């Protein structure tokens, strides 16, 4: 652990620091995550645990890579992969210009095959937000933060305290749902491809009430002939407003007919006829795919 | 050579809190460190929810509410200092080692509520009262706490961000997404941590903002347009069925009379026509025998194998 | 409320002598910090002055065409930041440019104007290298115009109490057939107000008073019984005899302002970029 | 020991500013715009933002440094 | 599920390198295999204080025998190395784990908290965070696709309960070949068909393979009233388990 030498503090969240790091003896710039198991009444924290658990068998490169896992006494460090800037940022900085079509294809083209990957070894991401994908210089764009993620050997329970922010959650969430399922992923993904599209959320809801009407508001409000069940959802009231559908032109112009179709396979309602991960990798969309 | 970490107090989203010593008169503090956040708000600057707390923090002086002791800032991290606070409204509530007599909740509630009047009077609504924001200290003086959430009102045409305390204390009108509201979201979260101080157990434990909704208008009643003029107009508005609700004195069946008033007025579905800290104040209940307990009488917090 | 602030408690002064006492007292610790480091280079209290002002009028040019549309008081406050800084520090130590743009960034903050930072230094007419540095600079300034105001962020500007007074005339005084044409002239004073120090020696409430009675006086209209009955001092004429005397001397210290001249300014830049490069 | 309610007497250094409730009585209600139902509905009432108002107009119109 | 095969032959992959090594139990000089059944049942009578979810038990029971295949644990401290695994496998797999007051206090205080904290970073440590361990439980999940009989489902999970109690028979099996025979065990005591030719096509165990266990879990299911253990029976007693646990089991099973 005297291996790494600390250039500068990236930033700091919730139970761990990050650093940027040079790898003394080799020269590769790492990020080191410190998280101090002192000062826990519980031990090394659970989500340290399934994400260090689960990131060590997903070896693929648009995941980040756990390059090293250091245990001491009273402290837990994590060498990643370093990444310059994330998606957030990218798009931040590209407002007023768009992010091309080529490179918008491109990075949707890695995220579904990292999501592949990710649920073919049972695991389920869950926090799927433009703040979580890293890029680098060289035009890849790799999954992180598996803070949310779990393992779906077993079905995995909705908790209402860890969810994803509310402008990429999925409508069964939103309705009071029991169970994850792939499905939810998929609906962040979709999320993101038309945030990506129109430089904006496409549903930025203040509540879940407010969420919960933006979507009804944009694909139309649910009857039991396209969700066969949403009647019976915990929190589905009978009264809801009956919006109805908008045709996707205006929802995402710039896209064409092949990337209006695969984003609304990303946004069923039914999330068993929801588009899966591999099903999306072939779609024609991605025909003509280039990382740029 | 100003403050000698000395503890561990606390972990956050926001922040890490821990105690440390003044090293000139040797007192106690709470010193709040602000995390930088994701990498992405590395250029934003200073925290916006530490500036909220120094700014509001910095221009208030009541005996309920916690002091700002200092605010120095290493430049690349801002700490805050606060007095220490030995623990919360919490803790008692979920200690069943002691016992909430009368006089004990009822003094809860007069530092409550005088915290209240006096930030109320100075147009800033706390908007995250809950019982874990209620500090207590070791000469047993509530404070309220956590002014991050806090902001000014009174002054029209400034909606801003959907900052919210968690459903379990939100008020039916933030519920239905209100942009503009008066004292009556710190009145009915008041009147839900009074219900929790009566019943030890939250009253309205709901999972989601809808659950929250059905639970809140199962025990209380749907209410009508007599008693919320203006219900439908709120924009996240939905409507719900004609539930009677439970009378008062069946969920509270120990309280008094000029409990049970106090409480409906807390809990009064109009925002207008529900109680304020200075109406409550001088409701016949804080008057009543007995009087209110004084801070320092108040409450302070198988099998093996053989092989 | 500006009655128990810190603003009324700490950044109201007695006269404009105490003003003058600390921009030279700053002025004098700075010389001696540079002459104990290692002659006219160093710039006059006066020049200093000078320079500020035309520094506090850049400021409300900048603000004044911002995207979005700044509310006056978060424009006031940044005003406000840039006057109490330069109060205690030397425009020789921190570039009044970029003071007035961290002045700029921490009023956004305070007053819940919520913009991002590159929206902030988009609005800079400057290159996006020169936005990125300027971004980097106010993000090192930000904390130490932080201290330098003693962490008092809330400032109250005169504009509430001003709707205060119109709406009051409006009810108790029928004699002012309508105080909105008083409105315009009142403004104009105000920012006049602006431009001198009765910030950091008045009230709010003092100010959008004098601005109102101003407004009045030069539309020939006199209120000396809104003074006297509906402000209730005609039980009390000591304490409406300070106030007359309070907004006679705001009115002498608006009249006794004298904006920059355009070639002293330039010759004062020249100076003041010399003395940046040589400390 | 019973509780007896004590107003707080904060002084604000110039004019009485008339109660909450007696603003719409007294006219001030005429010359400041209404609360629209959406306002009304969260408690919002155009009397507050009138109090708020006339307090820092007569905040401090007394004071001297 | 489209990735539904990945996932099983995902599985198939690495319950091979989550499996403990084979005649461990030997190289112990202190424990022995009646106190680790003793073991496995103080953790069901846990899972049954706490409402924990069988996976958590099934996983619990794959790290204590993973970790003792790799260090020698004296007597007193097997129990310690069965609650840390406990915490270990509630943090992985619980919605909110029980704080480690309540894992010390099921105990009733024999290993303080500290005590429970280092030993759950020593099997940390020795399982070099490998913890999402293929299970009796979740094979068994994957194969109850292909059936549904609620009775036939809850019997099922007894039996692959069963399994974890004794390691002489059950060790020398994968989890998937242990879930098998438990599937057809009790497709034949409740309908009375046998392991379904789809899963033979899906998993590639034909009846033959599966013979061996087949008839040691048989047996186990015979003598399950007559074992030291019971806290299983009682378990599966109960009406949300469907009472197959007091069952009459085959006397013959071809
Ligand atoms: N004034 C204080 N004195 C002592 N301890 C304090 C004080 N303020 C906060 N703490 C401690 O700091 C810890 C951090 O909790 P808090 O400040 O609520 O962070 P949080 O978990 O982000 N807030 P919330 O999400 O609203 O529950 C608490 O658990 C308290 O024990
Ligand atoms: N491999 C990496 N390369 C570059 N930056 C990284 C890497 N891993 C983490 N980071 C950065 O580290 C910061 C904090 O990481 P983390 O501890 O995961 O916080 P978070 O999950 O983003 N925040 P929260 O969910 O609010 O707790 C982020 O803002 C990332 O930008
Ligand atoms: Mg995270
Ligand atoms: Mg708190």
């Amino acid at each position: 652990m005297e291996n790494f030498q600390k250039v500068e503090k990236i930033g700091e969240g919730t139970y761990g620091v990050v650093y940027k790091a040079r790898n003394k003896l080799t020269g590769e710039v790492v990020a080191l995550k410190k998280i101090r198991l002192d000062t826990e009444t519980e031990g090394v924290p659970s989500t340290a645990i399934r994400e260090i658990s689960l990131l060590k068998e997903l070896n693929h490169p648009n995941i980040v890579k756990l390059l090293d896992v250091i245990h001491t006494e009273n402290k837990l460090y994590l060498v990643f992969e370093f990444l310059h800037q994330d998606l957030k940022k990218f798009m931040d900085a590209s407002a007023l210009t768009g992010i091309p079509l080529p490179l918008i294809k491109s990075y949707l083209f890695q995220l579904l095959q990292g999501l592949a990957f990710c649920h073919s070894h049972r695991v389920l991401h869950r926090d799927l937000k433009p703040q979580n994908l890293l890029i680098n210089t060289e035009g890849a764009i790799k999954l992180a933060d598996f803070g949310l993620a779990r393992a779906f050997g077993v079905p995995v329970r909705t908790y209402t305290h860890e969810v994803v922010t509310l402008w990429y959650r999925a409508p069964e969430i939103l309705l009071g749902c029991k169970y994850y399922s792939t499905a939810v992923d998929i609906w962040s993904l979709g999320c993101i491809f038309a945030e990506m599209v129109t430089r904006r959320a496409l549903f930025p809801g203040d509540s879940e009430i407010d969420q919960l009407f933006r979507i009804f508001r944009t694909l139309g409000t649910p009857d039991e002939v396209v969700w066969p069940g949403v009647t019976s959802m915990p929190d589905y009231k009978p009264s809801f407003p009956k919006w109805a559908r908008q045709d996707f032109s205006k929802v995402v112009p710039p896209l064409d007919e092949d990337g209006r179709s695969l984003l609304s396979q990303m946004l069923h309602y039914d999330p068993n006829k929801r588009i899966s991960a591999k099903a999306a990798l072939a779609h024609p969309f991605f025909q003509d795919v280039t990382k740029p | 050579k100003r403050y000698e970490k000395l503890d561990f107090l606390g972990e956050g989203q926001f922040a890490t809190v821990y105690k440390a010593r003044d090293k000139n008169t040797n007192q106690i503090v709470a010193i709040k460190k602000i995390k930088l956040g994701h990498r992405s708000e590395a250029k934003d600057g200073i925290n916006r929810t530490a500036l909220r707390e120094i700014k509001l923090l910095q221009e208030l002086s009541h005996p309920n509410i916690i002091g700002l002791l200092d605010a120095f800032g290493h430049k690349s991290n801002i700490s805050l200092v606060f007095d220490f606070m030995e623990t919360d409204l919490e803790v008692i509530i979920k200690d069943n080692s002691l016992v909430l007599t009368p006089s004990h909740i009822k003094a809860y509630m007069l530092m409550t509520l005088q915290g209240l009047e006096y930030l109320h009077q100075h147009w800033i609504l706390h908007r995250d009262l809950k019982p874990n924001n209620l500090l207590l200290d070791e000469n047993g003086v509530l404070k309220l706490a956590d002014f991050g959430l806090a902001k000014s009102f009174g002054s029209p045409n400034r909606a801003y961000t959907h900052q919210v305390v968690t459903r379990w204390y939100r008020a039916p009108e933030l519920l239905f997404g209100a942009r503009m509201y008066g004292v009556g979201v710190d009145m009915w979260a008041v009147g839900c941590i009074l219900a929790e101080l009566l019943l030890r157990v939250p009253f309205l434990p709901g999972d989601s903002d809808l659950d929250q909704l059905t639970r809140i208008f199962e025990t209380l009643g749907t209410p009508t347009e007599e008693q919320w003029p203006d219900m439908c107009s709120l924009p996240d508005y939905v409507t719900f069925k004609s539930f009677p609700g439970i009378p008062l004195h069946h969920i509270f069946s120990a309280a008094g009379d000029d409990l049970l008033d106090l409480i409906q007025g807390l809990f009064l579905f109009n925002p207008c026509a529900r109680i304020t800290a200075t109406q409550a104040l001088k409701m016949k209940y804080f008057s009543n025998r007995p009087g209110p307990t004084p801070g320092c009488q108040l409450p302070r917090p198988p099998k093996k194998l053989i092989f | 409320m500006y009655h128990n602030s810190s603003q009324k408690r700490h950044w109201t002064f007695s006269s404009e002598e105490q003003l003058a006492r600390l921009r030279a007292d700053a002025n004098r610790k700075f010389r001696c910090k540079a002459v104990a480091n290692g002659d006219p280079v160093f710039l006059e209290p006066h020049e200093e002055m000078t320079l500020c002002k035309y520094y506090e009028k850049r400021l409300l040019e900048f603000c004044s065409v911002f995207k979005p549309a700044m509310p006056r008081s978060v424009v006031g406050t940044a005003c406000m930041y840039f006057k109490r800084f330069y109060l205690n520090n030397s425009v020789m130590e921190y570039h009044p440019r970029i003071i007035m743009l961290t002045c700029a960034f921490l009023a956004c903050k305070v007053d819940e104007f919520n913009v991002s930072s590159p929206q902030f230094v988009g609005n800079l007419r400057e290159s996006p290298l020169g936005q990125e540095k300027a971004l980097e600079q106010i993000l090192e300034y930000e904390l130490l115009l932080i201290q330098q105001l003693n962490f008092h962020l809330i400032v109250h500007n005169p504009y509430r109490p001003f709707e205060g007074f119109l709406i009051d005339l409006k009810t108790r005084y029928p004699i002012l057939e309508n105080p909105e044409i008083l409105r315009k002239t009142a403004d104009d004073f105000l920012n006049r107000i602006a431009l001198t120090d009765a910030y950091l020696l008045y009230t709010p409430s003092q100010i959008a008073l004098t601005a109102i009675l101003s407004s009045a006086s030069r539309a020939g209209i006199t209120m000396e019984s809104y003074l006297s009955e509906s402000l209730m001092l005609k039980e009390n004429r000591t304490c409406l005899s300070q106030l007359l005397d309070i907004m006679k001397s705001m009115r002498n210290l608006v009249k006794k302002y004298e904006p920059p001249r355009s070639e002293e300014v330039a010759v004062l830049k020249q100076k003041l970029e010399r003395c940046h490069s040589a400390e | 020991a019973l509780y007896e309610y004590q107003p707080l007497q904060i002084e604000t250094y110039g004019p009485h500013v008339p109660e909450l409730e007696m603003l719409g009585r007294l006219g001030y209600l005429n010359h400041v715009r209404a609360a629209s139902p959406q306002d009304l509905a969260g408690g919002y009432t155009s009397s507050l933002a009138c109090h708020r108002a006339l307090q820092d107009a007569f905040s401090g119109l007394f004071w001297q440094p | 599920p489209d990735y539904h095969e990945d996932i099983h032959t995902y599985l198939r992959e690495m319950e091979v390198k989550c499996k403990p090594k084979v005649g461990y139990m030997k190289k112990q000089p202190d424990i022995t295999n009646s106190m680790r059944a003793i073991l496995v049942d103080w953790l069901v009578e846990v899972g049954e204080e706490y409402k924990l979810q069988n996976e958590t038990l099934h996983l619990a029971v794959n790290y204590i025998d993973r970790f003792l295949s790799s260090m020698s644990v004296l007597r007193g401290k097997l129990q310690l190395v069965g609650t840390a695994a406990m915490l270990l496998a509630s943090k992985f797999e619980e919605i909110y784990p029980p704080e480690v007051a309540e894992f010390v206090y099921i105990t009733d205080d024999t290993y303080t908290k500290k005590q429970v904290l280092r030993m759950e970073h020593l099997v940390l440590k020795v399982l070099t965070f490998d913890l999402a361990a293929p299970t009796v439980n979740q094979f068994l999940t994957q194969y109850f696709l292909h059936q549904a009989n609620c009775k036939v489902e809850s019997l099922a999970m007894f039996l692959g309960e069963l399994s974890l109690i004794d390691a002489d028979p059950y060790l020398k099996y994968l989890p998937s070949v242990i879930a098998g025979a438990a599937f057809h065990l009790a497709l034949y005591t409740v309908t009375g068909q046998s392991w379904p030719e789809s899963l033979i096509r899906k998993t590639g165990y034909t009846l033959e393979s599966l013979k061996p266990c087949l008839m040691d879990l048989h047996q186990t299911y015979l003598k399950a009233p007559q074992h030291a253990q019971q806290s299983i029976r009682e378990k599966y007693k109960n009406s949300k388990y469907h009472g197959v646990s007091l069952l009459n089991p085959p006397e013959t099973l071809n």
